[PDB]
This record gives structure tokens, C-alpha cells and sequence, in this order.
RNA sequence: AAUUGAAGAGUUUGAUCAUGGCUCAGAUUGAACGCUGGCGGCAGGCCUAACACAUGCAAGUCGAACGGUAACAGGAAGAAGCUUGCUUCUUUGCUGACGAGUGGCGGACGGGUGAGUAAUGUCUGGGAAACUGCCUGAUGGAGGGGGAUAACUACUGGAAACGGUAGCUAAUACCGCAUAACGUCGCAAGACCAAAGAGGGGGACCUUCGGGCCUCUUGCCAUCGGAUGUGCCCAGAUGGGAUUAGCUAGUAGGUGGGGUAACGGCUCACCUAGGCGACGAUCCCUAGCUGGUCUGAGAGGAUGACCAGCCACACUGGAACUGAGACACGGUCCAGACUCCUACGGGAGGCAGCAGUGGGGAAUAUUGCACAAUGGGCGCAAGCCUGAUGCAGCCAUGCCGCGUGUAUGAAGAAGGCCUUCGGGUUGUAAAGUACUUUCAGCGGGGAGGAAGGGAGUAAAGUUAAUACCUUUGCUCAUUGACGUUACCCGCAGAAGAAGCACCGGCUAACUCCGUGCCAGCAGCCGCGGUAAUACGGAGGGUGCAAGCGUUAAUCGGAAUUACUGGGCGUAAAGCGCACGCAGGCGGUUUGUUAAGUCAGAUGUGAAAUCCCCGGGCUCAACCUGGGAACUGCAUCUGAUACUGGCAAG
């Protein structure tokens, strides 16, 4: 099946573990699915301290 | 879990006091409350028919710091018992140990009055609680711990409580805080602005 | 495995040795009945149900045979022979 | 914790009760442990004996048949990540 | 071999009994021919920590019933004449 | 008394046997409305006795077949 | 007293009303994932591969059945050091005990799993042709003898597992014989069948010095019943598909022999030519069933985890033994696949038992502690064993309780974000001031969960006996895994402890900057083309809270499967029309039956769960008392309108 990449900025290859949820993206015909960004070798997002629980950013320190 | 954050803020956002931060300053002057709870809040809304449920039912939960969770537990305590829900659900909050602090006056705020009861300084009835979500049940009497008792905590709840129209269904000794309460907490024994229409009608979807 | 209950193996082999034989002995004494039968003698067919009767009973106190396979037993044989004669 | 304790004749396991001092057995179970750890009585006098780590020298690369063997790689190796002083991962 | 004995009951530390009726084969919370009474050993100062029902075990006895060990003993704890 | 049924003779084309038809008019359990939902029972009974079409008084007993356990007690009704 | 209970919104069009799907607002979970994460209580924790499994444990006990004693400790005639009774040792099953074996009982219970199973099963309500260790009541006996055989011995085979050969001793082991009845068979007369001895104490007679004798305790075998459990039959209920129409040949029934604990084609012989099927047979796919859980106003829909009843399986397939009960998890035998030991000859085993492992997967734990309490096995009992169970560990997975402070405090601070540039907002929010100080950290006290059981003693039984044994009060010393427990008391200090999502409408909550159909957001409608409250970053604000969202999942909303409770002229939908069997329904009158129907009674509807009035943990979740309830089902006795059957008009 395909999938969308969320966020911006994927370190995405020809093969990767990877995990999927569902999740219809509408405007593009045929794809059902969302990868979920936290998980295995599809890292987390840059400059995303906002809505950070999605994208799986972890909070910056302090 | 509690509420731990800027008080009369809360205030603002509902437009009258709810008793919040009374205190040494019984005059609410240093708040400027109503019309500024945010960078927009000197403005006004449409302010929808699901908005003034939800407001209500704010107001309610604000004065006792009730979360959700423990929140909603009252309104299938109260419709689970007999008579009106909306009677049932102010009647079994005011049996919260907490409430029946700041109705007898052990308390000024109910901040400063749950400060007491989570450090156990209250024997109600004969034995010491501190879980302020005791039901207070009726016809029960409710006393101090002498061994930690008048620390300037309880002489100034004393003095402003004494000022602030007497109570009704209970009695305090006033001498050595010997809390008594007697009966059931009545619908027309009320503060009276709030209205119970408002949340029972939000609570059924 | 090696639990040390694996005794009632061999106690049971022993038991079985036993019965096997004794179980014999009571269907060979059934065969020389029913061989009367399809012979017809009776005296023959009397005899030998008035000799088995005390080895049938015998084993159902001993319990490898219920009492009521040993009651059958004795009325499968009378009712052949009162027939025949 | 102490699990199990073998004597250990050349990778056979015969169980072991109680050992007495100046005896080699082998503890099963002990989830980190290292090297010439000083294993010693707890609610007692602490001691320790250890002073030595020799060193590495010649370090080679890999690369498994697939990409769907690297989380095995990472976790085999990983698994003899725990076994040898002088022999490291980058 | 229908025995009348104990079967436990209740939260971690804070037990609770109901004496029971039943096959002494099955197991302890499982499968009974008939509750008769219950028991209570941390039973907190009200009269109510013992309700046997006294009159099916003295006819179970007729049935040829064994009264454990400590039913018989709560029957001696509570008596035969209150 | 004792259980006994009404039933109606079926199947007669075999021996010191018959096979009986029970009417059950039950109440569907959604829908509210009666059926007449059959039931056919092995039954067994004396020497060849009846034809088809009678009811017949017939009561629970031994398992005497493979199928038939039941026993017919009487012919009421004998028509053409 | 015990149901005081039902909402809607967005979206087609330029706009409207409908038909109509799609989506959201709610609850719930054996949940995973992302970010964050303080503590306590009760819970739950392999849903996928019944995939293959290393290791330790998961079932033993009995000396009050018996020959014996290999260990351990003993009185014990004695031995030797030589501190002449201080001790090294030799005797010895004569004591308390006790491996190895014979024998008795258990191991068929508990514990696990849901592959198979669509009806051999399960739930419900009934039945007749039975069996039932142990426990129990009653009625009696309990006479007399025998041959081996383990163990162990002498030889010997093997690496072990396990033997093989020749002698040998006991038994509550086994085998006759006597003798039988309310027993089995038989129309009858009659014929035939059982059993075992052990443990305590002792006046007196007798002591072949054992014992017999007496009493007490217990066991034993026969018959008829109880209780409990078990096997069996019958009616109904119990999934999807007709793109699954015929199906079956021990198959449908009889007769007779045999089999069966008992019934039967159960299993054969011979005969009859039938049996099931449109109220769905046969066939294919999927599935353990139920009490109930979840949701719903209710009716229904989904589901069957945890707890409890039942059923099936125990590496795959087949068979039987033993025994009260198994066609048997930790038994046997055989076939197959897969592993392990090896001396290469030959043997060994089954985690779907508790942990634990690799693997599969998004997804789930400790090779832990004690037999202290409850329960079970064996035993006189003491006790032994018990991965049942009670507890502890890890994991916010869930539910519930609690905290991270309270009050005061305005120059309305600084700083940040804006500013119609004057101010405003953040915000009494911080600082500072004075107090409180739970839980955590720490030091001391401290329940209950423990009833029993052990030795002694007094009393009543008890017997020829003040003995024994039994019961009863009574005293002493004791039994706590968890556990530095629950709880309590004091010390130091605000001090160790707050996040995650959203903010265009739905829907509670806005500005600025960057960016320009790009980067991206999104459950739906839809935003972004240089002034974006929807994109990302700040500030502000709202929601919820030790959790919060995302996804998956089920019902709801959905009266979009409409039984309650929908439609069909144009919105999806009258077969093109007609005849007609099954089937559905059926004018009117009387009589009769009571099937349906309704009223009353009875049995049952397991417990728990759910609901109400109560009780106990400080509250609560939670555990728990009675009741109601389980709206059902079956039977019995009535009523005769209505529906049906029958008879007449």
C-alpha cells in the first residue's frame, strides 16, 4: 500500500523498517495510510516544539 | 492535579468573584476583573448556547477545583439517587469535606482551606481525614486537632468567615473550632447565581 | 518421567498379567457352555453352567467383573437352555 | 539475585547449592554484571580487587545481506556487545 | 466426599470467607453445592462477622458431610446456644 | 398425568413403527407472528395397527431404536 | 423503596425544500504508539504461530500393612586410652525413627489452552433402561488353610537406562476351601459368591518366657438405601452462503445371538425398502458454548478477555490396559515428524503446568518468596508435599484517591508579546513577608490477618480396671511468607514532584511575524496565488490532567435494514403480463375441544455480575449483608372472548 509522509524533511530511503497507522489524505487519491513519525528508522521532525505529541518531537531541555 | 496556577484569572473569565483569593484584602481592588482575562479578552463574544453551558459548568467546578473526571462521577452519583439531579448534584458537593471547612469557616479560600485538611489537622467525628472528598454525612459534627491547632491559619479564617454572613445549616463554636453539622444542604440554601439546569442538560450528550 | 509413581507402570503390567489370564478363564468356561449349546446334550450344557456359576461369582468380588455382566452371564446361559430343553 | 550456580566441566551444567570460597562456579541469571566485577556481600564490609582493562586494535566494517537483518545486526552483535572486553562497536 | 469448608474471597491483605457446601474434588472459589454463611477475620467492631446458617449443617451431617477445620472450630467460636 | 402429546401419523410405510407430526404454533421471537413450525418425532409403538391421518396420544419412554423413544398410546380419530 | 428515562451539527445549490450517503460531538478497550511522567490502593497483563522449546521445580504419602535398616541418634555386654568408669571402639533392629522394595490409597483433582467442534457439544426444561473410591445410616458376619514372589542373597550382562540366571523370607499382596442371607439367576425347587488383620493399656489365669486372655481404637467383606459425582435419552434454542438440490446404504426399522455399568445398529447374521429434505437436508467457509461484558431510552446490535459452570484437546494420528472413575497433560504400546545422550550395541523426551527463551508481531511481565492462612492428596496424628493459593517484582494498560503549597503582595516591576503608540496585556502572576508541611527522604513505636496444634492437668464418659482412647473445659510456652508491613509518632524544609492537545465553521479559545498554490495542514467542508485568526514560529487564550492526544475496535447518533421505528408515479426501488401448487391470510351462526391465549399456583431460573436500602477499609475504587431481579422456561389447575382444529348450518 502507499502511506504519507507528515512534517517535512524525511530521511526516508529505497528500504526502511518503518510503522503505519491509518488515516485517509484525502487530496491525494489512493492514499490511505499515515507513517507514524517517532517510530523506527523514520525519524522525528526539526523545528516542530509546537503539536509535538504528533511527528515525535520530544521537548526541548531545560 | 489541583489547580496550581494564576487564581483570580479564573475570575475574570467567569466576570464576578467566586470567592477565590479573599484574604487580608477583602476588597477585590488590585484585579480589574470582567473584561481582561487575555491580550483579547476586552472584547465580547456571540458566545454560543453550548458556550454558556460549558461556562456554567465552569463556574461550578472552579469554586471546588472538582477535575472532570471527578466532576462527572457526581452527575451519575446524582441521578443514580432519588428526587432532582440538579437538587443531587449541589446537595453531594456540599458534603465535600472541603466545603463544609469553608462553610463553617475553618477556611478563607478553599486553597488555604484544603491546605488544612491534605495535612491532616481535622478530626471530624472522631477519627482524622485527609481526603477532602470525604463525604461529610449528615447529622455528624466535626473537630480540630488540638496538637496542631491555631497557627495564625485558623484566628484569621475565624475573623473574616465571622464577617461574611454566618451560615446557615450547621454551627460553628467560634471558641475553639468545633464544627457541628446538622441537616440536609437545601436547594433555596444557596449562593443562588448559579443555576443546575445548565449542567444537567450538558451532561445528557 | 522419572517421577517416582512410575511403580504403578509395572504394578499395573503385573495386574495385568493377572487379570488377563483369570479373564480367560472365565470366557474359555463360556465356550465349553455354548459348544452344549450347539450340541444340544443337556446334561452336558447343565454341568457345565452348574460349574462355571461358582468362577463368575467369584471374580466379580474380586471386581474384574461387575455383577451385573456376572448376573448377565448367568441369565444369557439358562434362558438358551430352557428353550432348547 | 543469585539464580543458579554450576560447576561448569567444559560446558555441562551440574547444579550447585552453595559455594565455598577458592571454588569456580558459574551464576546464571545477573543482568549487569561486567568484567572482573567484585561481586561482594551487601549489608556488610564493601572490598574490591579490580585494576586492569587491555586494549583494542584493528577495527573492520559490515554490512548484512538486507536492511530487514540490521535490527538483528544491531542486536546480535549487541548480544556480543555483552560478552567481550576488547572487542567494541561504532 | 461432600465437604463444608472455606472459600476465600475479597482484595490482597483483606481477606473474606463465605463457609460453603460443597464437592471436596473441585476447587476452593470454584464450583459448590450451596453457600450456608460466611465468616469474616478482620471483621471491624460491628456484631455482624458470623451468619451460619446453622441448620443446613447439622442436616448436611445426616448426609454424611466432613466439617473442616475451622468450620467446625467457628462453630465453637460462635455457639450452639446464641 | 403424565407428558403426552397430540401428534398426526406420517410416515406408516415400515414396520411396529411410525414417524408423528407435532404442531408448534410458537411466537417468532422479533417478528410477533405465529408459525406453525413442525416437528417430526421417531415414534414407537405396538403391532401394526393405524394408517395415516389420526391423531394420536403418544408419551416419552426407553430409548427403544437408534431414534425411536417414544410410545404411542392410542388411534383417536380414523378417517379415509 | 429495586430502570426519575431518548438533543444535535457540518456537507450537494446562486438560494430552497426533500431524498440520500459521508463525517464529527458520547461511551468503551486484555489495547498499541508519540510526547511527558510524583506516590498510594484494587485490578488486569501472549488477542498473533495448538510455533519449536534449554534449565530448575509443577504429586506424593503411608512404619497404625510388611520383611527389613543402607544412613542418623540411642539404652546397650563389652573396648582401650589410661585424667580406674573419663571414653576410642566392638556387639545388637532390642528402641525413636527410616532410604530400596513389596503392598494400600492418590496420581482421572487442582492447573492450562480454545486447534478442533455448526452439533456426538452448549444453554434451557424434562425423563428411564444404570453405575458411583472416599464420606454416611442400617442389618450381619469377621471360620479355616495354601503356593509363590519381590526385597535380599551367589554368579553375571551393560556406558548408562535396565537387567538376566540360580536360591530365599513377609505382607491389610494373591489363590482356593467352609459358610451363607432381605443377594444374582431361575415360573419353581434349588444352585452359586465374600472377608485381613493391625495400634494402645492392663487386673487376673495362663507365659512354650513371643503370646494367648480382656477392653478400647480402627480397618475389613456382604445386602438394601442416603449424599455427591458420572454415563445416557428426548423437546426447543444455538452462525454466514441456494453462485450448496437432492441426500444416505449399518444407512431407516423388525427378529434373534452376542455386546453394554445400563439403553440403542451399539456389533454382526437374516428379513422389510425404507429414513432425512424448502419450517433449508447434504455441502463449503467461519466459530468453542453459557452466566454475562460493552453500548442502547428500550427493543435490539457487537462480543464471549478476566472471574465461574460446561465441553474438547495434551507434539500428530490410532488402540488398549489399569482402576471407583481415563481410552488418561507431567502413564503404557505402535506408527510418523522433530530434538538429546552415547562407549555406536542401545536408550530418552514432549511447557496448550509456573517462570523463562528464540521466534511471529504494533502488542504484554520475575527462571522470585513461603507452605504462615484457605483448599486438596496420604496419614491415628504429628507432619510431608502442593508454580493450587496466598504474596512480592516489573509495566499509568485501566479505574479510583492524592500531591507539586497557602495567604499576602502594584513601583502595577523587569523581561517578552503587542500598541489606533497615548497605553494595554502577561499579572498578585513572580520577588519579598508570614505560616502549613500531607505523600516522598529519615529515625522510633505498632495492629490484625492466628483458628489451631504441642506437653501437662482436672472432669465426664469408658470398660471387670481409677489404664487406653474420646469429649470437655484449663494453664504454660508457642505458629507470620508478606514485612525496615497497615497504621501511628517525631525531625528537617516550600522543598524532592506538570505536562500533552487545540484555538476558520463543526467547537470552548486570538493577534503578530515568516511564507507566497511553495513549504505544508486536514475527521468533514475545505485553507495557502504577497495583509493566512486554518501553513510553520512566538506571545496570548481554552480544554483535560499524571496523564493527554493519534490509530485501531464496537454500539450509539443511524428512524442510513426501520420488530418497536422506512419506503417503491418523478429522488434507489412494481417482476412486461397472466395462470397456478407449497405456503400466508380468510365472511357469517351454533355447538364442542383448550392447541395458541390469559389468570393463579409449583419447581426451577447455580454463584457472581447489574440495580435499591445498608455495612467495613480515613474517602473512593474496592470487598461485602439481605432484598429485588434473572422480564425466561417447564409442569399442574382453571376462563372460553379472540385465533386455530373438529361437526352442522
Amino acid at each position: 500500500v502507499t502511506s504519507y509522509i507528515g512534517g517535512e524533511g524525511h530521511n526516508l530511503q529505497e528500504h526502511s523498517v518503518i510503522l503505519i497507522r491509518g488515516g485517509r489524505v484525502k487530496d491525494l487519491p489512493g492514499v490511505r495510510y499515515h507513517t507514524v513519525r517517532g517510530a523506527l528508522d523514520c525519524s522525528g521532525v526539526k523545528d516542530r516544539k509546537q503539536a509535538r505529541s504528533k511527528y515525535g518531537v520530544k521537548r526541548p531541555k531545560a | 492535579a489541583r489547580y496550581l496556577g494564576p487564581k483570580l484569572k479564573l475570575s475574570r473569565r467567569e466576570g464576578t468573584d467566586l470567592f477565590l483569593k479573599s484574604g487580608v484584602r477583602a476588597i477585590d481592588t488590585k484585579c480589574k476583573i470582567e473584561q481582561a482575562p487575555g491580550q483579547h479578552g476586552a472584547r465580547k463574544p456571540r458566545l454560543s448556547d453550548y458556550g454558556v453551558q460549558l461556562r456554567e459548568k465552569q463556574k461550578v467546578r472552579r469554586i471546588y477545583g472538582v477535575l472532570e473526571r471527578q466532576f462527572r462521577n457526581y452527575y451519575k452519583e446524582a441521578a443514580r439517587l432519588k428526587g432532582n439531579t440538579g437538587e443531587n448534584l449541589l446537595a453531594l458537593l456540599e458534603g465535600r469535606l472541603d466545603n463544609v471547612v469553608y462553610r463553617m469557616g475553618f477556611g478563607a479560600t478553599r486553597a488555604e482551606a484544603r491546605q488544612l485538611v491534605s495535612h491532616k489537622a481535622i478530626m471530624v467525628n472522631g477519627r482524622v481525614v485527609n481526603i477532602a472528598s470525604y463525604q461529610v454525612s449528615p447529622n455528624d459534627v466535626v473537630s480540630i486537632r488540638e496538637k496542631a491547632k491555631k497557627q495564625s491559619r485558623v484566628k484569621a479564617a475565624l475573623e473574616l468567615a465571622e464577617q461574611r454572613e454566618k451560615p446557615t445549616w450547621l454551627e460553628v463554636d467560634a471558641g475553639k473550632m468545633e464544627g457541628t453539622f446538622k441537616r440536609k444542604p437545601e436547594r433555596s440554601d444557596l449562593s443562588a447565581d448559579i443555576n443546575e439546569h445548565l449542567i444537567v442538560e450538558l451532561y445528557s450528550k | 518421567n522419572i517421577k517416582s509413581a512410575k511403580k504403578r507402570a509395572i504394578q499395573s503390567e503385573k495386574a495385568r498379567k493377572h487379570n488377563a489370564s483369570r479373564r480367560s478363564m472365565m470366557r474359555t468356561f463360556i465356550k465349553k457352555v455354548y459348544a452344549a449349546i450347539e450340541a444340544g446334550d443337556k446334561a452336558a450344557a447343565q454341568k457345565a453352567f452348574n460349574e462355571m456359576q461358582p468362577i463368575v461369582d467369584r471374580q466379580a468380588a474380586k471386581g474384574l467383573i461387575h455383577k451385573n455382566k456376572a448376573a448377565r452371564h448367568k441369565a444369557n446361559l439358562t434362558a438358551q437352555i430352557n428353550k432348547l430343553a | 539475585r543469585f539464580g543458579r550456580i554450576v560447576q561448569m566441566h567444559a560446558n555441562k551444567r551440574e547444579e550447585i547449592k552453595e559455594v565455598r570460597a577458592g571454588d569456580i562456579a558459574a551464576a546464571i541469571g545477573l543482568k549487569d554484571v561486567t568484567t572482573g566485577d567484585t561481586l561482594c556481600d551487601p549489608d556488610a564490609p564493601i572490598i574490591l580487587e579490580r585494576m586492569e582493562f587491555p586494549e583494542p586494535v584493528i577495527s573492520i566494517a559490515v554490512e548484512p545481506k538486507t536492511k530487514a537483518d540490521q535490527e538483528k545486526m544491531g542486536l546480535a552483535l549487541g548480544r556480543l556487545a555483552k560478552e567481550d572486553p576488547s572487542f567494541r562497536v561504532w | 466426599m461432600v465437604t463444608i469448608r472455606l472459600a476465600r474471597h475479597g482484595a490482597k491483605k483483606r481477606p473474606f470467607y463465605q463457609v460453603v457446601v460443597a464437592d471436596s474434588r473441585n476447587a476452593r472459589n470454584g464450583r459448590f453445592i450451596e453457600r450456608v454463611g460466611f465468616f469474616n477475620p478482620i471483621a471491624s467492631e460491628k456484631e455482624e462477622g458470623t451468619r451460619l446458617d446453622l441448620d443446613r449443617i447439622a442436616h448436611w451431617v445426616g448426609q454424611g458431610a466432613t466439617i473442616s477445620d475451622r468450620v467446625a472450630a467457628l462453630i465453637k467460636e460462635v455457639n450452639k446456644a446464641a | 398425568k403424565i407428558r403426552t402429546l397430540q401428534g398426526r401419523v406420517v410416515s406408516d410405510k415400515m414396520e411396529k413403527s411410525i414417524v408423528v407430526a407435532i404442531e408448534r404454533f410458537v411466537k417468532h421471537p422479533i417478528y410477533g407472528k405465529f408459525i406453525k413450525r413442525t416437528t417430526k418425532l421417531h415414534v414407537h409403538d405396538e403391532n401394526n395397527e393405524c394408517g395415516i391421518g389420526d391423531v394420536v396420544e403418544i408419551r416419552e419412554c426407553r430409548p427403544l431404536s437408534k431414534t425411536k423413544s417414544w410410545t404411542l398410546v392410542r388411534v383417536v380419530e380414523k378417517a379415509v
